[PDB]
């Protein structure tokens, strides 16, 4: 039991490794995909502020219009540790990547709704002058 | 000196444990953003797009006052 | 014989008398069959009607089963099979007995003589073979006994019929 | 020997770094999941405003 | 509430409208009013579960609205259908494709049409098995990807490219493509760790040359002794490299073997592995 | 549900739906329906290397759904499991399995009972998990003084 702890705890250790490598392959698809979507919401936005500013001018026309065992047990830990910062790097890029889309979130979810009202108002004054 | 041999893998373990945990994690995690990578996807779809929908709207109403 | 389909055993009742159940629209309790399931494997077992059993099919426990390498839902053929009461006529059977179960094993004292006593009693004019595997009720406890030798009433035969004054060791 | 007893919670801090991880993106999902019912449904009433306004263009232009 | 009538009525109105029924305007709208129905009928056809149904319908609809001259809207039906051809039992998934990015493509929308050239890509090798087109398009689209500065999905296209790359035969082909999106990698911090399988990879691919491109290519390589990403990486490699420049393929298949303990190897690295263990046999009675 | 997003190429949900479908399936008897859609759900999840990853626990369900067989239909499908000695996941899926179907294939019930109270340390036995050894913890029993 004895060795049998500290050469089977000492492969977890080893396994330690691959355990928080593919967190980093994890990491790596999310950060990834968050870096490539925090591109795309830029053009999505752009879709908000497009319609925003048409909607305007649409709403202006429908009213002009409508009128040494033991010293690598110690070294697998050290590897641990190094990785363990990698951990801290994905989870910050993770973190300033979720902050900053929430609040653009936010603001897409303000001019969606803000244009919402002007093209239900619109079609609410469009719909009778059908035809 | 076994007390300290003993002692070491109680602690060891305790480490061990810690750790397959917050791999389960990342497993449960990698499952969950993909899951909402499709659903962005469709965003992006019907965002860019409802600009053509909104631009053909905005640009017929200005031909239609002139 | 004529062709019939392996199934299933009905209660636990008559999964312990290792007796293979059939219907009152076929056979009768008391008689005894030969199952057939290759040109190279004959088994012989002993018949216990029962008002589940559909005409046409044997039941079989899932001891015997294992024994005679039966599934649920083969085709089988059965004959009827005449005993010769003065040569297959047990009077000295050697069982070799174990622990069905491996779930509940025990160091418990189990007296041989009570065993041999309730044995006959309920394992009384059936058929039992050399190798054969069943299951013994002794005490609410499940056993599985394993045929190794049977001698006449000294000749030994390879298959028998237990009586009222047969000895079993 | 000292670094196993130590190291221990040189991940038991990270299992809690990720324990936000897992948070942070999952409360991004409900703020994308409410958007993807305005937003979509959004552009839904724009279809409406296209056939609106493609219709006043056959009539007054 | 019919699709089979509807199919019927949208025959009857799709149509350049003849004689007194046209009189001057066109039917622009007329088409509109197929299309839509069609779009019903492929609509309850996705409910029926009737799939190949619903995607001949979607392209009837859609190409009537190309005839109405819309080719936006008419693209994303194109697409519904792809979608439903894909889920179904028929064929025509990777024509509605080819027909959604040829209008992707020339609208002025490579963003979307890269989406389903990956999709394509994706489809041509799941399915099809014709891995040389699928490389194709891998390759087109990851040229798309990196322009809409998008390096993150260029590289998720080029990553295929190389890897089916070498599967094929193309090991040299496969080694420049990870060379590129190697150096292309080093540009983010977010890849650093990341950057170690290219090598690995990148090293493992060869063309049967006899110099040491795989020797050259591991000291390329940045590491030291108390990094623990890059033990899984080239450290092995040189092990490698040296069982091979020794004809040993016993030292070699019992390095796989280790390896495969810190590190399980995929079904790639198994069969590339072997590749090169023939080699070495194939050196060795030799 | 499930059956639409399978349609609307949305993989992830998909499964996400048939996990539920299965799971209060084997709570309710089914057995081996449940058994099946793993199955399904199991490959319809290779075709994605990123799934690979989740791609055991449906192995473990399956394999320990019962449908009451008298073979070895979860000696084979723990056989069907491609697995790794040196390998992480894997270890928490098929490995408990094996000594679950030998406690079991072998008529034993400390071993299981007790490999079930082992494997609850390095893996977190959840509700469904319980129910379901419990079941087979007693069809031990109820085989025994059957």
């Amino acid at each position: 039991r004895a060795d049998q702890l500290a050469d089977e705890s000492l492969e977890s250790t080893r396994r330690m490794l691959q355990l928080v490598e593919e967190s980093k392959d994890a990491g790596i698809r999310t950060l990834v995909m968050l870096d490539e979507q925090g591109e795309q919401l830029d053009r999505v936005e752009e879709g908000m502020n497009h319609i925003n500013q048409d909607m305007k001018e649409a709403e202006k026309n429908l009213k002009d219009l409508g009128k040494a065992r033991e010293n690598e047990m110690d070294e697998n830990l050290e590897q641990v540790s190094g990785i363990i910062g990698n951990l801290r790097h994905m989870a910050l890029d993770m973190g300033n990547e979720i902050d900053t889309q929430n609040r653009q979130i936010d603001r897409i979810m303000e001019k969606a709704d803000s244009n919402k009202t002007r093209i239900d108002e619109a079609n609410q004054r469009a719909t009778k002058m059908l035809g | 000196a076994l007390s300290e041999i003993e002692t070491r893998h109680s602690e060891i373990i305790k480490l061990e444990n810690s750790i397959r945990e917050l791999h389960d994690m990342f497993m449960d995690m990698a499952m969950l953003v993909e899951s909402q990578g499709e659903m962005i996807d469709r965003i992006e779809y019907n965002v860019e797009h409802a600009v053509d929908y909104v631009e053909r709207a905005v640009s017929d109403t200005k031909k239609a006052v002139k | 014989g004529r062709s019939m389909q392996a199934a299933r055993c009905p209660t636990d009742e008559l999964s312990l008398s290792n007796c293979a159940v059939v219907s009152e629209k076929d056979y009768q309790s008391g008689q005894h069959v030969i199952v057939r399931t290759s040109p190279n494997h004959k088994y012989i077992f002993t018949l216990r009607t029962h008002p589940s059993v559909v005409p046409g099919s044997v039941a079989f426990s899932l001891p015997q089963r294992k024994w005679a390498g039966l599934s649920i839902g083969q085709e089988i053929e059965v004959a009827l099979y005449s005993f010769d009461k003065a040569k297959q006529c047990i009077g000295t059977m050697t069982i070799e007995i174990d622990f069905l179960q491996k779930k509940n094993i025990d160091s418990n004292p189990y007296d041989t003589d009570k065993m041999a006593a309730e044995f006959i009693q309920q394992f009384n004019n059936q058929a039992f073979s050399v190798g054969q595997q069943l299951v013994f009720s002794f005490n609410d406890k499940l056993f599985g006994l394993l045929v190794k030798d049977i001698e006449a009433m000294r000749q030994k035969i390879e298959v028998g019929l237990v009586v009222g004054n047969s000895q079993v060791a | 020997n000292r670094r196993l007893q130590q190291t221990q919670a040189q991940v038991d801090e990270v299992v809690d770094i990720m324990r936000v991880n897992v948070d942070k993106v999952l409360e991004r999902d409900q703020k994308l999941s409410e958007l993807d019912d305005r937003a979509d449904a959004l552009q839904a009433g724009a279809s409406q405003f296209e056939t609106s306004a493609a219709k006043l263009k056959r009539k007054y232009w | 509430a019919e699709a089979m009538a509807l199919l019927a009525e949208a025959e009857r109105k799709v149509k350049n409208s003849q004689s007194f029924f046209s009189g001057l305007f066109g039917g622009s709208s007329k088409i509109e009013e197929a299309c839509e129905i069609y779009a019903r009928a492929a609509n309850m056809f996705k409910m029926a579960k009737n799939w190949s149904a619903a995607g001949n319908a979607f392209c009837q609809a859609a190409q009537l609205h190309l005839q109405l001259q819309s080719k936006h809207d008419a693209a994303t039906c194109f697409v519904d259908a792809g979608n439903a051809f894909k889920k179904a039992d028929p064929q025509e998934a990777i024509n509605c494709l080819m027909r959604a990015i040829e209008i992707y493509t020339d609208m002025g929308r490579f963003t979307i049409a890269a989406k389903h050239h990956i999709s394509i890509a994706e489809i041509y090798e799941t399915e099809l098995v014709d891995v040389e087109k699928a490389i194709a398009h891998y390759e087109q689209s990851a040229d798309y990807y990196k322009g809409e500065e998008s390096n993150s999905s260029a590289n998720k296209c080029l990553l295929k490219v190389a890897g089916y790359a070498a599967q094929l035969e193309q090991y040299q082909k496969a080694i420049d493509i990870y060379e590129q999106v190697g150096t292309s990698a080093m540009d983010s911090p977010l890849l650093k760790y990341s950057a170690k399988d290219y090598f690995f990879k990148a090293a493992l691919c060869h063309f049967c040359i006899d110099m040491l491109n795989a020797k050259l290519a591991v000291q390329k390589y940045e590491e030291l002794f108390p990094a623990f990403s890059d033990s899984r990486e080239c450290k092995l490699m040189k092990k490698l490299l040296e069982a091979h420049e020794e004809q040993n393929v016993d030292s070699y298949t019992e390095s796989v073997k280790e390896y495969d303990s810190i590190s399980r190897l995929d079904q790639w690295l198994t069969t590339m592995l072997l590749r090169i263990k023939k080699t070495i046999q194939g050196d060795e009675e030799d």
